[PDB]
């Protein structure tokens, strides 16, 4: 595989009472694959991110079984090793655009960088790639908003600036952190078919994190859902959403607006995420799950391998029919 | 009696130099429209991204003077200062904030960026304000735990949702949600939704709701605008604008909105041609350098709000078909 | 051949009749400018400068100057001479100081402090040119200090011919700013407060200077000093700090010249004040302090202790009265007679600046502290900056005040008069408010009388009745250190307090 | 027209101020010009007179304030030379030697806290600070000595004190401009330079001392501030080297109390540079407006913190203006 | 189970513990405040007794020295580690009240001036720019014409021209912050000017007041000092450290105790105040919660 993560976990907090933001995380991306990660607003969808690129300050602690790039396992070489691999050979389009940009350089300076770094022309070639990518993401002027500041970009386009930024990477592999969130449904569409004829021409990796399931069903090869720090469901794009494994999975889809009437209460998961203090003994959805067991309340359930392929971490994976 | 909020010919241009010496150019960030809104109502924005949502959602607010145009709260202009009544006006008109991160003071914990509301505007003791902060936040699915919190030991969805509780807080008559959910999974967007609706139906709040995701639009509104390069295209209410749109941005914006049955799926529009420029924005028709239906008048003529049933739409081909 | 002087601060300009300081007369004074008569170098002795010879009227009230042929002047850019010096020079340097209605009388601020000072205005009647050769000065009253009065630096002569030509010029602040005198070097450059560059001049009536050129580098502070004179960046150095004197005795490279200063640091009892009043109290206050300490811890061992006001070293010192040497069991059973067993509080103004006589009065007022302490007596030191100290002290504000005096002529008129006299009191000079008959008697006469004899016997006479009465602790006299480079010869130290570079050669 | 703002009343508040202190402190010039010996009081009335300061002090300052709008500062009172004569030569000299020092305590203090920042709590960050607060809470005397028995006496390796070499001289007939740095280098004979830039060394270190501290120290306050921010991460992630990261991403957001401390510090180095200026006998303001005031040269205090003062609100203005390049959100 | 709730001075001194320097800088503080407050029972001597016979006696290791005088003698003959003990209560307390006063006013007039802009600002940044120009000197001078010889006037005068620093870089601080979105959201709740400056944006601008405030302790020493040289200081005999430092710098080449024990006494309580001063940005610092 191109990146190999097995038992990852991060932690917050003193090593007394570390809170498990991911825990015992473990999956793998080919070249040319795109892997959706899909799951609920805390889960460690970026936190996962960034431990696989080193972005985790002081208050946190990454460990793992392996965390392997390109034939390198990245916790064994040295600092300066990892640095120049995964700088050079990975890029992240970070979930904040306002406080990823740097508030004091120009959207030129900033993509023109990443040019020099990776593909070193002279700053007239600079100027006209960086043009090129903004064409590309859609930025409504790009001549004379090179020159512009974070702070005069709307929202939506600071996050085009950052996907500019990190396609002008040339990136083996790409981590793209709810890349259309401020994005208008045309746009999203744009951006969404832009990683993908990169994707298929340059061979990159891609790894989609997004709330946008109709989005991820059509973009991604495989798909990860995950909640409360782990990995709950694992397999193809087309089938996860046509069939789920996972009760998790099941009451997400529930949830969207297609399933309600024109002015009605919106389905959920009827509780609350666990935090530090009233996590579960066994199973992490106990509380919220339509079909707890005594053995869910007990024993923690493995990620468990079906004859589809598909991985479940459900006592009881769900059947085509939608039930234990 | 006038609107709960009445905006008119709302406009806001920004200053930009290309240097500390060079000429001061001018962005037309709004050159925008009227609405009017009424008590238990909503009215969503919907739109390019950079046509100025924003900006009217920051004229709304209060927190920008506009270049141009008029902007009454039950009939009191909100661009004059009044000292006997800007106490009250100030908390009956609120905000949930885009990329929110910026708007959460870093050496602030959770409970006190949501407890300065009441303290402020509130005769409410210690015990009763955490009792509200506490009551807010779980009502939106955070917990006990993340009050004693610095706003960046988050995630981006629990920050969104500090800014909702903040928005929230007070019993408001409007609140101004710029992208509200769109760092939720449907989960805890359906929790935050559902928030949202039963409050507009106990208290009579009303709602202007920019939002980029149209299946939430589709779902929580009762009037629709969509906006395209600073300026309104077309108004009505969500049947109208949902069953039938009329304007071509909103029939190339409605076309590309993603749907998870693959049977539901549908080509967008692919629309092809320049990018008009806030600096220096086309005579005449905005849309008209990527637009399908082109005729005469579109390079020309700034095409203004028709009524054809309720239906405003600012469109010459519609126009001519009418 | 070049000498470099290291100067204690900067000149305030090249007149030296506007100017007090020491500083500016050394830039200003010595090297520009000749007097009627001068100071023989080393001591109070009056020889002839440019006046050869001088006569003295019978009554005293006339002295007659016969000038010396060949004195010619310098040459400046806008200035050459034609004449030598006549009388005319003579007659309007002193004129320009005197008379309202010449010329140059208000010309840079008309300052001419020592000669109003001095009271020249009220003792001059006349200045007369006799013939082109010969002055006569007239004066009211007779005076025997007036010859070495004559001496000093404001006496110093000015072109006439140069005077004129920058009044018709239109220019007259040129007599003062661009100098022209007669004396041994000539200006050729001040780079303000940075240095002062001089050339011997070439026709010079005396003996021409062994040295080229003359330098001044001016260095404000005395350690920085005796680095340059380590270095031999500098072959002459004023007012090493006392704490050096001790390396600088020991350093092979240099010679540390030495003269008993004529100056003294004195603490003034205000007699108006009522513990003060009583002798027998100004006698014990005197008693309870340690002269000797005070000389090995604020002076380092530069000073000697004082017995008298006049230094020991000048003419007409009483050796032959004893000191109230230190007792302090005198001094307790002094005050019991006075009826101040009980002790009293006393304030003890010191002054915040460093003197010639006085090198640190905080740490001197810092040791009479604990020495009237253990008499009974509680002294309060008060200090003020200096232009505060000074009007405080005269508008008689003090209990006691840090004083002293330098030697400006090296006659003892100059210390008894302007500092315990009646007059003295008058312009503010007598810090004590001591005004004694017995004293003036002595003092006055002593003024006028032409004996050197009687002088002599009034003035010890003035000694005793002022040790009786004590108006003051008189502490010390600062020892004058000149340390100068081994490389240096010819050299003689000042008592005045000037520095001198004509007889000076480099080897 | 010109930039300053609000022009009228600062000059008022400048010139009513500093004359109205300078009128408070007691003594006179004549006074002190007298020293121990008396002035008779029909003599002293008179030079007050003479002078102008028997008059009331609302009187005096409009005949002052009267003869600065016409464009003079006066005379004098110690030299017989205008005030502006006066002020040039030694303002050339401490503009001179406060670049000398700010170059020094900039071209050092911005590497060096910015390392202190990179390696927190490193030998090198304890060293550099403690060597930085070691030269600031060291008097200018004590220092000053220290580096002239050293460098100058003991090692030979500098001169030790004045602006240059005592017995050599430019010509006054070449166009002095009265920096000897510029002087020397066109007008100067074989090495004449050198000996210029010989004795600028151990004065810029002095003066440069008491900036570099709080250089050093607020580079490296501000960068710890900067270096944990998301923009950071992102310059991190984005392949760059960490020279750029450090460069070019945090230290440009580090730079705005940086650029505050250099201003700031300009403003003490043209005032209050008296203790360096004594020891390392330079012919600067500071010796130069302190004799004054010790000697109630009121002309040269007056005009002197009015020449002073303008400096001041030029500097502070610059940087201001400097603000808007560090960081652009403040234009 | 949750933990304790934590006051904030227990979290500002649990975060101020993981900085070993940061309490070995308050632990220094309190044992030279312990030592000042206390010194009349523990110094060898009365401050101001002249031990005369032994005028420059070096420290008790030296050759001529006596365990007498443990840091030696004075030029005048006093011990000078009895003179640092009582000489450590001027120089704390002048430090302090300098330091104190100063960062008052200079926060007031900063947060002011930047929140407000305009006029005000203009109007302030003038003030302090004149409050620049005018001489140390000139002010202490002033000051004593005014309300007579005394400690508190020399304080003063150091107060005025320290006031500058803090005005101007609380300014550069709040000129940021005022434009962020959190100060927008403040206002949108409906803060008014006090709650915007003092309760929400003055958290934020610390960290170059730390440093000023750090640095501030050695210039009300050194400049107290360079004052000493003239008639504004202690009254003669009573001990302050940047007094008895200045009365000695003659004696350095000659007697080097008496200016390095007092110049030891300054540079620890000095390099010891900013190692306090990075635990307390530290210690106020989310990132390192
Ligand atoms: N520094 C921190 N200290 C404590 N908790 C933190 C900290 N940073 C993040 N968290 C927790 O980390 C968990 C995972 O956060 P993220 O990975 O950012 O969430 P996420 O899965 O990406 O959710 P979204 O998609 O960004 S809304 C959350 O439950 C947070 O509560
Ligand atoms: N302070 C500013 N200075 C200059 N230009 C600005 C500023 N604020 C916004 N803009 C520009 O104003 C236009 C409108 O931006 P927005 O108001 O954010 O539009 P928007 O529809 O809300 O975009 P989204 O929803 O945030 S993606 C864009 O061209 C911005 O770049
Ligand atoms: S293991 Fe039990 S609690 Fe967990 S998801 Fe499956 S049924 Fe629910
Ligand atoms: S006016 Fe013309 S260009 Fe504009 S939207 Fe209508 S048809 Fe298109």
């Amino acid at each position: 595989a191109l990146l190999n993560v097995d038992k990852l976990s991060v932690h917050f907090g003193d090593e007394s009472a570390p809170f498990r933001a991911v825990d015992r995380i473990s999956y793998s991306v080919k070249q040319g694959e795109v892997v959706g990660i899909v799951g609920e607003s805390g889960s460690g969808k970026s936190v996962s991110s960034l431990a696989i690129m080193g972005l985790i300050d002081y208050p946190g602690r990454v460990m793992a079984e392996k965390l392997e790039f390109n034939g390198q396992d990245l916790q064994r070489i040295s600092e300066k090793e990892r640095r120049n691999l995964v700088g050079a050979e990975v890029a992240m389009i970070f979930q904040d655009p306002m406080t990823s940009l740097n508030p004091c350089y120009t959207v030129g300076f900033q993509i023109m960088e990443a040019i020099k770094v990776h593909q070193g022309g002279n700053k007239s070639t600079r100027r006209q790639r960086a043009i090129d990518l903004l064409n590309q993401v859609g930025i409504p002027d790009p001549a004379s908003r090179l020159d512009v500041y974070p702070h005069q970009l709307s929202g939506g386009m600071s996050q085009r600036v950052m996907i500019a930024m990190a396609i002008a990477c040339r990136p083996k592999l790409l981590i793209a952190d709810q890349p259309t969130t401020a994005l208008d449904v045309t746009i999203q569409a744009q951006i969404i078919e832009l990683l993908l004829e990169l994707q298929q021409k340059e061979n990159m990796a891609l790894v989609l994190i997004t709330h946008d399931l109709a989005l991820v069903a059509e973009a991604a090869h495989k798909i990860i859902v995950m909640y409360a720090g782990q990995v709950v469901e694992t397999g193809d794009a087309h089938a996860i959403f046509h069939a789920p494994r996972h009760p998790y999975t099941q009451a997400l889809l529930r949830a969207l607006p297609e399933f309600a009437q024109d002015k009605e209460r919106l389905a959920s998961l009827p509780g609350v995420v666990p935090g530090k203090y009233d996590r579960p003994n066994g199973c992490l959805l106990n509380p919220r799950c339509p079909y707890a067991t005594d053995r869910c309340r007990a024993e923690e359930p493995a990620l468990n391998m079906l004859a589809d392929g598909r991985q479940s971490k459900c006592h009881y994976p769900l059947d085509d029919a939608g039930r234990p | 009696q006038q609107p709960l909020l009445q905006a008119i010919d709302l406009k806001k241009h920004y200053p930009v130099k290309k240097g500390m010496f060079a000429p001061e150019r001018l962005v037309k960030a709004l050159d925008g429209v009227s609405f009017n809104l009424e008590r238990g109502k909503t009215l969503a924005v919907v739109g390019e991204s950079g046509c100025g949502k924003s900006t009217l959602g920051r004229l709304l607010t209060m927190i920008e003077m506009p270049t141009g145009g008029e902007l009454y709260y039950q009939g009191q202009d909100l661009l004059k200062h009044d000292p006997q009544a800007q106490k009250l006006r100030r908390q009956k008109i609120q905000i949930v904030f885009q990329n929110p991160y910026g708007s959460l003071n870093p050496r602030k914990k959770v409970g006190q960026i949501l407890e300065e509301p009441l303290l402020i505007n509130t005769s409410l003791s210690k015990e009763q304000r955490r009792e509200k902060a506490l009551s807010m936040m779980a009502k939106v699915g955070l917990k006990t735990e993340h009050y004693d919190r610095y706003p960046h030991m988050f995630s981006g969805g629990q920050r969104q949702r500090i800014a909702i509780a903040r928005g929230l807080m007070l019993d408001p008559d409007v609140v101004i949600a710029d992208q509200p959910v769109s760092a939720l999974d449907v989960s805890v967007r359906a929790q935050v939704l559902n928030l949202m609706m039963d409050l507009q139906q106990e208290l009579g709040l009303s709602y202007v709701f920019i939002s980029h995701d149209l299946s939430v639009v589709e779902h929580i509104a009762d009037e629709v605008m969509v906006m395209y390069l600073g300026r309104c295209v077309e108004k009505g209410t969500k049947d109208q604008i949902f069953n039938n749109p009329r304007h071509p941005y909103t029939q190339a914006l409605l076309s590309a909105t993603p749907r998870l049955n693959p049977d539901d799926r549908r080509e967008r529009i692919k629309l092809s041609g320049e990018l008009p420029s806030p600096l220096n924005p086309p005579p005449g028709c905005a849309f008209n350098a990527r637009c399908r239906r082109r005729f005469g008048p579109c390079t020309q003529l700034q095409p203004q709000l028709k009524d054809y049933g309720g239906q405003l739409v600012a469109c010459f081909a519609v126009d001519q078909d009418e | 051949k070049t000498l470099v002087y290291c100067s204690e601060g900067s000149p305030e300009g090249f007149n030296p009749q506007l100017f007090t300081s020491g500083t500016t007369y050394d830039a200003s004074s010595v090297p520009l400018y000749n007097r009627l008569v001068e100071f023989k170098i080393g001591t109070t002795e009056v020889i002839p400068g440019l006046a050869e010879k001088w006569e003295v009227s019978e009554d005293g009230k006339t002295y007659t100057f016969h000038l010396r042929k060949g004195v010619k002047w310098h040459d400046n850019k806008e200035f050459k001479p034609t004449r030598e010096l006549n009388a005319d020079d003579v007659v309007f340097s002193f004129d320009r100081q005197k008379n309202a209605q010449n010329p140059y009388h208000k010309v840079s601020g008309g300052s001419y402090e020592y000669f109003e000072g001095m009271g020249l205005p009220e003792l001059i009647s006349e200045v007369k040119k006799v013939d082109d050769n010969t002055v006569q000065f007239v004066l009211t009253r007779p005076e025997a200090p007036f010859l070495a009065d004559l001496a000093m630096d404001f006496a110093s002569i000015l072109s006439k011919e140069y005077a004129d030509a920058m009044m018709k010029a239109g220019t007259p602040e040129k007599l003062d700013l661009n100098p022209i005198g007669t004396g041994p070097f000539q200006l050729q450059q001040y780079q303000k407060d940075s240095r002062i560059r001089y050339k011997a001049f070439d026709g010079y009536w005396g003996t021409k200077p062994q040295i080229d050129t003359l330098v001044f580098s001016i260095t404000p502070d005395a350690s920085v000093r005796y680095a340059k004179l380590q270095k031999n960046e500098c072959q002459v150095m004023p007012y090493p700090n006392p704490a050096d004197i001790a390396r600088m005795k020991q350093d092979k490279s240099i010679n540390l010249m030495e003269m008993p200063g004529l100056n003294v640091g004195y603490l003034s009892y205000n007699v108006q004040k009522k513990p003060l009043d009583d002798v027998k109290v100004r006698q014990a206050l005197t008693y309870a302090v340690n002269k000797d300490a005070i000389i090995k811890a604020v002076y380092q061992g530069a000073g000697v202790s004082a017995k008298n006001l006049i230094p020991p070293t000048m003419w007409g010192y009483n050796d032959d009265v004893q000191d109230y040497t230190y007792d302090p069991e005198k001094a307790k059973a002094l005050l019991k007679e006075a009826g101040l067993e009980k002790g009293f509080s006393i304030d003890l103004w010191a002054m915040p600046v460093q003197r010639p006589y006085n090198p640190n009065a905080r740490r001197m007022a810092e040791m009479i502290q604990a020495d009237w302490a253990k008499v009974g007596v509680q002294a309060k030191i008060v200090t003020y900056e200096w232009g505060e100290y000074l009007k405080r002290a005269k508008d008689g504000e003090h209990q006691t005040v840090m004083m002293g005096w330098t030697g400006d002529n090296g006659d003892p008129d100059n210390f008894f008069a302007t500092l315990f006299s009646c007059a003295a009191s008058e312009q503010g000079s007598n810090y004590s408010k001591w005004c004694y008959k017995p004293f003036e008697d002595l003092i006055q006469p002593a003024r006028a009388t032409d004996d050197h004899n009687k002088r002599v016997e009034l003035y010890k006479q003035a000694q005793v009745v002022m040790h009786d009465q004590a108006p003051a602790l008189i502490i010390a006299h600062s020892t004058v250190f000149e340390p100068v480079r081994k490389e240096v010869k010819g050299y003689v130290v000042d008592p005045l307090g000037k520095h001198h570079f004509e007889n000076v050669s480099i080897e | 027209l010109r930039r300053l703002g609000l022009v009228i009343p600062t000059f008022i508040g400048i010139t009513l101020l500093t004359f109205a202190f300078v009128h408070m402190i007691p003594g006179d010039p004549v006074m002190i010009m007298a020293g121990e010996r008396g002035i008779s009081p029909e003599r002293h009335a008179q030079l007050l007179a003479e002078l102008g300061l028997d008059k009331p002090m609302w009187q005096q300052y409009l005949h002052y304030i009267w003869g600065v709008m016409h464009g003079d500062l006066g005379i004098s009172m110690k030299s017989r030379i205008p005030v502006w004569e006066e002020f040039v030569p030694r303002f050339q000299a401490t503009l001179e030697l406060g670049v000398c020092a700010m170059i020094f305590a900039t071209a050092v203090g911005i590497p060096v806290g910015v390392l202190a920042a990179v390696k927190r709590g490193s030998i090198f960050d304890h060293t550099a600070v403690g060597l930085a607060l070691t030269g600031y809470s060291m008097p200018i005397f004590w220092w000053g000595m220290m580096l002239i028995m050293l460098v100058s006496v003991h090692w030979n390796l500098t001169p030790v004190s004045g602006r240059v070499s005592d017995m050599v001289f430019l010509d006054d007939s070449n166009p002095l401009t009265g920096f000897m740095l510029i002087d020397t280098a066109i007008w100067g004979e074989d090495g004449n330079f050198i000996d210029a830039v010989a004795h600028m060394i151990l004065p810029a270190i002095v003066l440069g001392t008491i900036p570099l501290a709080v250089i050093v120290r607020m580079t490296r306050s501000s960068m710890l501030e900067v270096l944990g921010e998301d923009y950071i991460r992102t310059a991190r992630a984005k392949g760059l080297t960490r020279m750029r990261v450090i460069i070019v991403h945090a230290l440009r957001n580090a730079m705005l109390p940086v650029v505050t401390v250099i201003g700031l510090q300009v403003g003490t180095l043209l005032a209050g540079a008296i203790l360096t200026e004594t020891i390392f006998s330079w012919p600067g303001l500071g010796r130069w407006l302190i004799d004054a005031l010790q000697r109630r040269d009121y002309p040269v205090v007056q005009g002197g913190v009015l020449l002073v003062a303008t400096m001041i609100i030029l500097v502070n203005l610059l940087v201001d203006l400097l603000y808007g390049v560090v960081n652009p959100r403040i234009r | 189970s949750a933990p304790v709730p934590m006051t904030p001075l227990q979290e500002f001194w649990h975060y101020f513990k993981r900085n070993k320097g940061a309490v070995v800088g308050l632990v220094y503080v309190v044992i030279v405040l312990f030592i000042a407050i206390f010194a009349n029972w523990i110094a060898p001597y009365n401050p101001a007794e002249q031990f005369r016979d032994a005028l420059l006696a070096p420290p008790a290791w030296q050759e001529g020295g006596s365990m007498a005088h443990l840091l030696g003698t004075d030029d005048v003959g006093r011990d000078v580690l009895s003179r640092l003990m009582y000489g450590a209560r001027l120089s704390l307390l002048v430090g302090c009240l300098v330091v104190v006063l100063s960062l008052i006013m200079g926060v007031i007039l900063g947060l002011i001036a930047g929140y407000f802009g305009g006029l005000v600002d203009n109007i302030i940044m003038r003030v302090v720019d004149i409050m620049l120009a005018l001489p140390s000197l000139l002010l202490a001078l002033v000051l004593v014409a005014i309300f007579g010889p005394s400690i508190g006037n020399a304080a003063l005068a150091l107060t005025f021209v320290a006031l500058p620093h803090y005005v101007r870089l609380t300014r550069a601080a709040v000129l940021v912050e005022v434009n962020r979105d959190y100060v927008t959201a403040s206002r949108v709740a409906g803060a008014g000017a006090m709650r915007q400056m003092f309760i929400n944006i003055f958290p934020n601008c610390l960290a170059p007041l730390i440093v000023q405030a750090s640095l501030g302790f050695s210039n009300a020493i050194l400049d107290m000092a360079a004052l000493g040289f003239l008639g504004m200081g202690a009254q003669p005999p009573t001990p302050e450290w940047g007094t008895m430092l200045s009365d000695v710098l003659q004696f350095a080449q000659s007697a080097w105790w008496v200016v390095t024990f007092p110049g030891l006494a300054i540079l620890l309580t000095v390099a010891l105040f900013n190692l306090m001063g990075d635990g307390l940005r530290d210690a106020l610092d989310p990132k390192l919660k």
